RNA sequence: GGAGUCGGCAAACAGACUUUGAUCCGGAGAUCUCUGAAUGGGGGAACCCACCUAGGAUAACCUAGGUAUCUUGUACUGAAUCCAUAGGUGCAAGAGGCGAACCAGGGGAACUGAAACAUCUAAGUACCCUGAGGAAAAGAAAUCAACCGAGAUUCCCUUAGUAGUGGCGAGCGAACGGGGAUUAGCCCUUAAGCUUCAUUGAUUUUAGCGGAACGCUCUGGAAAGUGCGGCCAUAGUGGGUGAUAGCCCCGUACGCGAAAGGAUCUUUGAAGUGAAAUCGAGUAGGACGGAGCACGAGAAACUUUGUCUGAACAUGGGGGGACCAUCCUCCAAGGCUAAAUACUACUGACUGACCGAUAGUGAACCAGUACCGUGAGGGAAAGGCGAAAAGAACCCCGGAG
RNA sequence: AACCCACUCCCGUUGAAAAGGUAGGGGAUGACUUGUGGAUCGGAGUGAAAGGCUAAUCAAGCUCGGAGAUAGCUGGUUCUC
RNA sequence: AGUUGAGAAGCUUGCUGGAGGUAUCAGAAGUGCGAAUGCUGACAUGAGUAACGACAAUGGGUGUGAAAAACACCCACGCCGAAAGACCAAGGGUUCCUGCGCAACGUUAAUCGACGCAGGGUUAGUCGGUUCCUAAGGCGAGGCUGAAAAGCGUAGUCGAU
């Protein structure tokens, strides 16, 4: 892929607690993706950025939340996630 | 930065121009989704320069 | 242009501060100014400890029509109306009565 | 008791879809008129 | 349709009336045959969907000449 | 242009932008995901799967172009079959879909009226379908008149609810002749006109700029209202400002305006078209069955054609309401043509003895929404604090209600 | 027995239900029952035939138009002298 | 409230209200309701009456809380068990889990909930689709037919159960 689309596919890091206890028992990265993003594209854009060996990433798509408001139903944007294993010892920073 | 120093580039600085911009761009989206983002302002300024040297580039034809 | 400017030396002519000298502060849509010392209120701020927090009564001046203010003439020491003197090449302000430019 | 509407996704897109209104003319009056009027849906 | 090839002739509407005067639709079709026509240029045989009347046109002004009308308006003969 | 700004419901907290000219308004550009005529092939609309060319990477691709069908023209090629035809590929040019009405055509009801009902009416209406345009259509006498004449077409007012027509019932309904709106004709021994370019000038439209003249006093929360005196006028019954303003603000009469697009009218140059070749033959006339003419077969002329026939050539042919004679008046079977006329989904301005929230659009409000139905489709309710949020700090009862 | 059906009584009838329930009843390897996808429809379809069924609607469905059909028939028709 | 006319009606005033009204004589009408099993909204009577949805069934202790017959835990008792237990498909679409809540919803109360607010949660070379193949049937270049719309159909290409 072209060097435009290794700076669109991350979104950034997903915060939470499922996602903190992976980053430390399993080196186990979560991460929010665009919604047209594929397996293989994640994994050269998170090689070339961070500067790492990935093994393994395996994704899956959110349905946006629904919320009933006085003026009618409105519904949340759907995204995508992606979780991204590592090698054995080394770190995803900033 | 204005489309008149844009201009007085050339095809191969307006490459390396835009291709720093998008870097730009994804440090500031790394930065937001964490939390220490101070300045929000710098999200819409970086768009409008990616959009201003793609505008030139267009003009070079 | 516009008649009032902002940090203009206006009277007030018409309402309960009729007659009181200020200092254009701020100039808000729909035709409304806030001048400096005049037409002063009291809001009542319900300190809320969630959120952070507030303040009690806190003290400002609210907003009045901008044709409730004249231009202050620093020569006559009266209220004046303002047109807008043909532009030699500069648009510019002058006082109905004596013609001198407004500064 | 079975009542008279049992759902069925794939057969209510094949007679009532949006294809098979573009499929006949009289399909297309139907469109030109729920267009007409205003309709949100305009189709099912 | 049931249209003549050469002179265009085609269906047409009116009435039936009886003797108590009652009146329906109908129809008046143009009498239309197939065809084959020897055309001496070509030395070959042309089939065409014309009227009787078509035919009598065809004696009197040859099939080189109304062919050469069919193909001004472009009609696929 | 000339100081504020980051659209609204809809506020707060932040981060910023700037007289080195922001936000905002107008002209011209650039980008313009997927679906939809949807057009590379499929499909349950917003989804799935591809191929070819050029360039770029080394892995499992990227970028930019192409690839529907039909019609017209052109190049090559080529079956039964020798020739050459059907057919097959490649190029160009065009079309396709949507839109309230108006226009020209194809098809075409019934309820109802006749105080029943078949002919008749409703009505060639409703409805469905097909083409065109900013209008369309029609248009330059094989026309009327009446022995005097008129002079293409279209539209309005009369003639006149008359002459006719009609189970002579219910009903339908002219023309001649007048008064007006408009003004125009030109070709097949090749024209007016109309398109598209290129030029000559003018005018408008898409934004803006200037735009006069008031003080004192009383009541009042607040004067625009009271009382007193002035001024402006090509601007004096506009809107709103803390109650009723020509002189407070925005305006108004009146004057100026456009880098750049649009349109209209105007010169003069080209290309095209008009265009059907040469004055009209399966045509005029006729027989049978229908349709149209106000006219329903009636003494029934005239137009048109589904079936069948079928002339003359200007000392010739058509018409003048059966038909004949005599007169009169036109020259059909080839074309083009503006204006007066129709309509408004859409844009702007102005106006109303129109409505004012059960009214006026179904719809003043996040309405063709909520809701109802498998669907086509049906279809609501719901406006107002105050001049200004100054929208009630603080205390007490109560469940931190 | 399951499954398909619906002969009898009672209850329920403003129902738990716009056709049910408890207790009994018939068929249950067949002219059987059933899921998914498909075809035929308005003077038309389908019918081991009851004028049955065609979205709780059928001696001619629903929807929108002609359309404010027509109604010698019922009902109503608003201040004062 | 008073008062004046034969009447429809008029006039004068207290209180409320807070910005508009219209003498006289003319002109023009969406010009006057008790009824139409009238239309829309609000509210009565029945009446604090019937009912609270399978007659498997509940009793104590403790905690929390403003409040406990119904919530949580414990000790007992009852019911289903070819289901009233588990799992696929269709259909639904966040109802799933956790914090904070109880106005409305729940035929009673509720501290509880399929309810309100805010966060989180669905990871495939092998499962199911997609991709490959076809059935009934659909569409269908050319074609044949038909006033028009269109009908039928060949090559073909869609369609799982
Ligand atoms: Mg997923
Ligand atoms: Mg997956
Ligand atoms: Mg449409
Ligand atoms: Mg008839
Ligand atoms: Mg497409
Ligand atoms: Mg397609
Ligand atoms: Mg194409
Ligand atoms: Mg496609
Ligand atoms: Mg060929
Ligand atoms: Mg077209
Ligand atoms: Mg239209
Ligand atoms: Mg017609
Ligand atoms: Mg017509
Ligand atoms: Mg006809
Ligand atoms: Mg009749
Ligand atoms: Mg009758
Ligand atoms: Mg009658
Ligand atoms: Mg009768
Ligand atoms: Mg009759
Ligand atoms: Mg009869
Ligand atoms: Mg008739
Ligand atoms: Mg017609
Ligand atoms: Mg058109
Ligand atoms: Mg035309
Ligand atoms: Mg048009
Ligand atoms: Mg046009
Ligand atoms: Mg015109
Ligand atoms: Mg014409
Ligand atoms: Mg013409
Ligand atoms: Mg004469
Ligand atoms: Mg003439
Ligand atoms: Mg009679
Ligand atoms: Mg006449
Ligand atoms: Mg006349
Ligand atoms: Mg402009
Ligand atoms: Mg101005
Ligand atoms: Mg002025
Ligand atoms: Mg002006
Ligand atoms: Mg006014
Ligand atoms: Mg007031
Ligand atoms: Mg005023
Ligand atoms: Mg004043
Ligand atoms: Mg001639
Ligand atoms: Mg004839
Ligand atoms: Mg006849
Ligand atoms: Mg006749
Ligand atoms: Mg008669
Ligand atoms: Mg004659
Ligand atoms: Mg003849
Ligand atoms: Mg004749
Ligand atoms: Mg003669
Ligand atoms: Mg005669
Ligand atoms: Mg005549
Ligand atoms: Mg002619
Ligand atoms: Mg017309
Ligand atoms: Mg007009
Ligand atoms: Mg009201
Ligand atoms: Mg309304
Ligand atoms: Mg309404
Ligand atoms: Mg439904
Ligand atoms: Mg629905
Ligand atoms: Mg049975
Ligand atoms: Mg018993
Ligand atoms: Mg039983
Ligand atoms: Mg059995
Ligand atoms: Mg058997
Ligand atoms: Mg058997
Ligand atoms: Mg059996
Ligand atoms: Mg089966
Ligand atoms: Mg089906
Ligand atoms: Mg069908
Ligand atoms: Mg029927
Ligand atoms: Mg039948
Ligand atoms: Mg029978
Ligand atoms: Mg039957
Ligand atoms: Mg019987
Ligand atoms: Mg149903
Ligand atoms: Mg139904
Ligand atoms: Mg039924
Ligand atoms: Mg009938
Ligand atoms: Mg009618
Ligand atoms: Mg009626
Ligand atoms: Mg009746
Ligand atoms: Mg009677
Ligand atoms: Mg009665
Ligand atoms: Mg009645
Ligand atoms: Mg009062
Ligand atoms: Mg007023
Ligand atoms: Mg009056
Ligand atoms: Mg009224
Ligand atoms: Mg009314
Ligand atoms: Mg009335
Ligand atoms: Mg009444
Ligand atoms: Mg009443
Ligand atoms: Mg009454
Ligand atoms: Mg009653
Ligand atoms: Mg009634
Ligand atoms: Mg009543
Ligand atoms: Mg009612
Ligand atoms: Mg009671
Ligand atoms: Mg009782
Ligand atoms: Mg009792
Ligand atoms: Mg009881
Ligand atoms: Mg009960
Ligand atoms: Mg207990
Ligand atoms: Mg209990
Ligand atoms: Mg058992
Ligand atoms: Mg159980
Ligand atoms: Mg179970
Ligand atoms: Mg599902
Ligand atoms: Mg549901
Ligand atoms: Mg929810
Ligand atoms: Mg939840
Ligand atoms: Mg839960
Ligand atoms: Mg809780
Ligand atoms: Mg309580
Ligand atoms: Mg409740
Ligand atoms: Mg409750
Ligand atoms: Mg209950
Ligand atoms: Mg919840
Ligand atoms: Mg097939
Ligand atoms: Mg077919
Ligand atoms: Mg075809
Ligand atoms: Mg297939
Ligand atoms: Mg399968």
């Amino acid at each position: 892929m072209n060097q435009e689309r290794v700076f669109k596919v991350l979104l950034g890091p997903h915060i939470s607690e499922k996602a903190t206890g992976l980053a430390d028992g399993k080196s186990q990265f979560v991460f929010k993706v665009a919604t047209d993003a594929t397996k293989l594209e994640i994994k050269k854009a998170v090689e070339s950025l961070f500067s790492v060996k990935v093994q393994r990433v395996t994704t899956l798509n959110v349905k946006g939340k629904t919320k009933r408001t006085a003026r009618g139903l409105g519904k949340r944007n759907d995204w995508k996630k992606a979780y991204i294993a590592l090698q054995p010892g080394q770190d995803l920073d900033f | 930065m204005k489309a008149n120093e844009l201009r007085e580039k050339s095809v191969e600085q307006l490459n390396e121009q835009l291709l720093g911009l998008l870097r730009d761009q994804f440090n500031l989206r790394m930065q937001k989704a964490t939390g220490q983002l101070g300045q929000s302002h710098l999200l819409s300024q970086v768009k409008r320069d990616i959009a201003r040297v793609k505008t030139v580039l267009n003009q070079q034809a | 242009m516009q008649k009032i400017r902002r940090d203009d030396e206006v009277i007030v002519i018409a309402g309960k501060d009729k007659g009181k000298r200020g200092k254009v502060l701020k100039v808000l849509a729909d035709d409304r100014l806030v001048v400096g010392g005049v037409n002063l209120i009291k809001r009542h701020t319900k300190p809320n400890p969630m959120l952070g927090q507030q303040g009690g009564i806190v003290e400002k001046e609210a907003p009045l029509h901008v044709s409730n203010v004249a231009i202050f003439n620093t020569e006559t020491s009266k209220a004046d109306r303002v047109g807008f003197k043909v532009e030699d090449g500069k648009k510019i302000r002058v006082f109905k009565s004596t013609q001198k430019p407004v500064q | 008791m079975k009542r008279t509407f049992q759902p069925s996704t794939l057969k209510r897109a094949r007679v009532h879809g949006f294809r098979a209104r573009m499929a006949t003319k009289n399909g297309r009056q139907v469109l030109s008129r729920r267009r007409a009027k205003g309709r949100k849906r305009l189709t099912v | 349709s049931r249209v003549c090839q050469v002179t265009g002739k085609g269906p047409v509407t009116g009435n039936n009336i009886s003797h108590a005067h009652n009146k329906t639709r109908r129809r008046f079709l143009p009498n239309l045959q197939h065809h084959r026509f020897w055309v001496e240029s070509e030395k070959r045989f042309v089939r065409l969907r014309v009227s009787a009347k078509g035919m009598r046109i065809i004696d009197k002004r040859g099939i080189e000449a109304v062919l050469a009308d069919l193909r001004a308006r472009g009609e696929k003969f």
